[PDB]
């Protein structure tokens, strides 16, 4: 918003830093369609990219890599985007935000993969601009969620193809939205097999998983909330760029991150229920296993204090001789036995 | 078709004692059981519905219970004005079936 | 190369009913040849195949059909959840049929495939025995609308008589979930442990299979799909109303049964208590009376036991002095 | 509902009945207090026909309907104020979260009253639903008790100034003692957790953690009903429709920034009843561990005592040692030096 | 009407009326003399403490000419903080909290205030309040207080009102520091109840923060008529005082957290670390002893009581069995 760029700490002032971890790759793609045409275009040259931000018709751009510091540079540059734009944009530790401007809006939004047979949460942070006629957006690395709305583009689906820019923001970010979905399903499934598993067998690998789980769902509260207040802003007044037109379809994915931000805190408290029930296990198990060496202990050390008795080389034994010493002490030995694990049973150990 | 079967089919019993009617169905019906008094030539009186609730303006001596199929009626405390016949309904499909009635009669 | 699924290749039955507004008739036969010039005919059919693990017989009928492999190996795969799929010239739909056995608590399902084709629908079951009784019943003694209307009043007929067999299943349910909560309360065993257990596992699964099952009846209804008429429309919406109520009852039985099992996981303490001080006060009394009794087995030529008189009296009693004193300081430590 | 908005099927029933879902089937009263800047009148009668004219009369009227186990009467308002049939299913609907709808003649919406009961602990809510059409304001509600008593001393007694303005205003001030009630709910609540920390921390009996959980299911079921408050309130100060005036649209700000206290409050409330867990199992782990140091202290003082009495109760053969002159009270000294290396070693554990 | 006032015993009028030209205090409880008052031309500020006597409330309100309701809202105790605008006087009410050493318990006051031209009102449930350095200034005739109107007045007592806040904070911080130093220290059950108390006490702190900031809020945005500026700057300063109250309460909370989270580490250390060593000992003697037992024969005809020297080998075997019993500890981490 401000003109003055920030200035870091131990760097030259007036640079540009992407923050994140992905430098592999680094691709443009283009999708430029009309009203009767489409056109597609996937290069690493940034000039020939350039030349759409005056078309009539509605662009798509999608630059994928942004590790390019100097790719995002010349397309702010030539698109007019202030410098702070900019560095909110390769800043990848952001909550989601938006940003209203003269000339364009500036979204963050988040992504979110999750793993199988290793379960771990990763997010990628992906930024929209809504210039003119053209739709900037940015992402780490290849690999999205908005290839329905490639294919509806490609194949002349929906309304999408007769509707301006704004419609394409709004695809793109519903898109966002039901992957959201689909990363709900997935943490659900894990957590039905998360319960059977700590409610059958609590192990040290059962408390890992779960509280990275948990790790897992605080961070996606942290983004899911955010994300709500921008749709809000998006479909509330947004007087400029976004058309009156296109605002109860806002509406409809506002009320989507509510629904998702509902199913998060429910399946928060379901997280927590879950790491009360192993700890009730364990005691349970732990009581158990007292029980065990309890009776046994009960039951073999006074043994082996009768065995004591009658073990000491005392010159007085008064049954030194005696007949059936060893059955009498042997039938003593019964008795006894006998008797303690009546009394035991009495209190249904 | 879902039957339910009543008993016991007459049962004797003074004011101040417990009385309990049990009403068992053949079929499953999840709880639609409720319980009618009809004093002889008169029409019935629905004393409790959904097999716990009982209807408003009906003294709390009455009471019912469900354990699986099997329903039962309970009065706390008899009373003189106790004695009659008391039917059994399943409403959980749209052919509605009645039991067969206990008389309680005082002894 | 399709292979199959179901543990068990028993029995293997075709069956296929012709009815029209006019006329009707239904065949039985066990070659898979005689079901072939019934597709031709322009009157709705509804061809029955009880077993899949006769991969010739879908092979056969999937090629004479037009269907794409993927289907014939998703009609093969039995463990799936339901889901609908799509295409141009078909759409194609698998359910999960279900049974409950009463006195022995268990959850047994079955997938059920269904094809709607022009003027045909296909179903691929897996075993003799089905719910679909009544819209037999119904083609047979002439009884609603059925007759009157193409294929999709029958595939509605189809997924309809499903939805009303999971009705009964919830009725079992809800007589078990009674039960048991009873049971639990009267007194905690074991066993309700057990059936607490098996009950939430039985939940889980009815959820898996019926949450699907609601989405793939909104796309049936709301997608307008083109095979599908204008007419059957409302029919589908009613059939997701009836899904939607399912869903609903299976998430409050739910949280019954998770309710029941947090009541009952709640109180394990009394025992660190009471056998810990058990344990604690037994090792405490009998340990130094062993030591008492093990110290005299030191073997020496002199020792001042051997001179002295009575011996093992003084001995007896000094050890019974330090059990008294020992249980007496218990007192003071309570417990 | 929100596709198209059409009158669900069920199955056990005629396709177009209205069934009332909760179960109180007790009382059934119609209260009506219309005002003015002047006049107010009120009445209490069993009979809808009397309060069907209303819907025309000019000055501000709140038509309060207590009972709606009698959905003939439910159906008659509805078809005389001309509400759509899927709005009255969701207000004979009871098993529902807080919810807005608005439509282009009339304002929808749907609220929940707690009840704390102290000595049973668990909590009942009780849906009343709002109906703002015209100048008439429709309250529903299930069994007898309300939170509004305040706005009818307000009205009763000429008090702020909500006889000079119009339904709206009415709409406000009861969202308001609804949010107020809630205040106070939370308030008893809090009361309920001091008395469980005296116990948890005082005594810890066998149905403290019982009385726990229960109380933490019930602020989950507390935080479950307050969010989709929050969700009505901030879609009544923003989306400003058209019924509200704009003149009492700042009138919700505060009402919607006390449901935000309200949640806030659940949350603190739920992090401290499960602190109050942590210490009640802290302190049965203690206790066990004060059982521990006894046991151990014994058996860590007695088993080598033993073992050298088992490693020298043995019987060989061509051995310069065992039988000896004086060595039993050598190995008495032996093990009462073992005996109070112990004792200081244990004076170094800080423990006896 | 009703009154429900935690204490009774107390009661006293206090009228203060105070000018540039002249400064006047009254004392005792005149009913009547506090009434002409109101007719005064220079701000005057009667502070009244003791509610359970209604009679002397109800006749001033009445006088003033104030809404029963609002008479009857200052009988009440347990009112959250709010703000009402009327035509002629606004309705205040806050709450004083104090906090006494030995004992950590902190307890709640009830104030209310009301301004009328140039007449204000107080409510006291107790005697004792943290207006003194106000009346002194007022008596030492410091500051532009005495040369302001009565809205003035109502912002140095809101003022003073958040000053002690402020002491409170500080207070709460020396004992945060005294707890931490015995946790770190020597733990025990009282320290826990002690620690927690500090827990709770910070969360009722941090719920009537907000109250006061909406009050706060509402007062210096509404700009009443009644408020003719020379306020706004004041009241926005005591809400950033408010802004930092709740910033420090919010660090003090973190400081109990952990203090409670040290408290439960240290009891589980305990635990495992008895557990350890009384494992450590059974495992390195209770073999051995086992040896000896097998080795305590008293047979006649004993094979192995002469193999070639083995007492030597046997008590090795025991020192190599000790050795790498505890190595196995070594091996896997435990000391």
């Amino acid at each position: 918003e401000e003109k003055r760029l920030s200035a870091k700490k131990g760097l030259p002032p007036g640079t540009l830093v992407y923050t994140g971890k992905y430098r592999e790759d680094f691709e443009i793609e283009v999708m430029n369609y009309s009203i009767e045409e489409f056109r597609e275009f996937k290069t690493t040259d940034v000039e020939s990219v350039l030349p759409f931000r005056d078309s009539s018709t509605p662009t798509w751009i999608n630059i994928t890599g942004i590790h390019r510091t100097d790719v995002v540079q010349r397309v702010g540059e030539f698109f007019g985007i202030h410098p702070l734009v900019l560095e909110d944009i390769l800043n990848v530790h952001q909550r989601p935000k938006v940003e209203f401007f003269e000339n364009y809006v500036f979204i963050v939004l988040k992504m979110f993969t999750y793993d199988k047979n290793l379960h771990e949460l990763e997010s990628e942070q992906v930024s929209l601009i809504l210039t003119k006629n053209c739709v900037l957006m940015f992402q780490e690395k290849i690999g999205d969620v908005f290839d329905p709305v490639r294919e509806r583009i490609r194949y002349n689906r929906g309304i999408i193809r007769k509707k301006r820019a704004d419609y394409l923001l709004y695809s793109l970010i519903d898109a966002l939205v039901d992957d959201y979905f689909v990363l709900l399903e997935k943490i659900d499934d894990e957590i039905d097999v998360l319960e059977e598993e700590v409610l059958e067998r609590p192990e040290k690998e059962t408390v890992q998983r779960t509280h990275q789980l948990k790790r897992n769902l605080v961070e996606l509260r942290k983004t899911i909330w955010p994300l709500r207040e921008v749709l809000s802003s998006l479909y509330r007044d947004v007087p400029p760029l976004i058309e009156k037109e296109t605002v109860p379809y806002f509406r409809d994915v506002y009320d989507h991150t509510i629904q998702i931000a509902d199913t998060v805190e429910t399946f928060r408290d379901i997280v927590s229920g879950l790491l009360d029930v192993y700890l009730s296990s364990v005691s349970n198990k732990t009581n158990e296993v007292m029980k065990v060496l309890t009776i046994i202990a009960t039951i073999f050390m006074p043994l082996t204090f009768i065995a004591g008795i009658y073990g000491m080389n005392f010159e007085y034994m008064p049954e030194l001789r005696w007949k059936w010493g060893y059955p009498v002490v042997l039938a003593v030995m019964g008795v006894i036995a006998v008797i303690m694990v009546v009394y035991f049973k009495k209190k249904k150990w | 078709d879902i039957q339910m079967t009543q008993s016991p089919s007459s049962l004797s019993a003074s004011v101040g004692d417990r009385v309990t009617i049990t009403c068992r169905a053949s079929q499953s019906v999840s709880s639609a059981v409720a319980w009618y008094q009809q004093k002889p030539g008169k029409a019935p009186k629905l004393l409790i519905y959904s097999a716990s609730s009982l209807y408003s303006g009906v003294p709390s001596r009455f009471s019912g219970s469900r354990s699986g199929t099997d329903f039962t009626l309970t009065i706390s405390s008899l009373q003189p004005e106790d004695f009659a016949t008391y039917y059994c309904q399943q409403s959980s499909s749209s052919l509605i079936t009645f039991g067969q009635g206990t008389k309680v009669e005082i002894k």
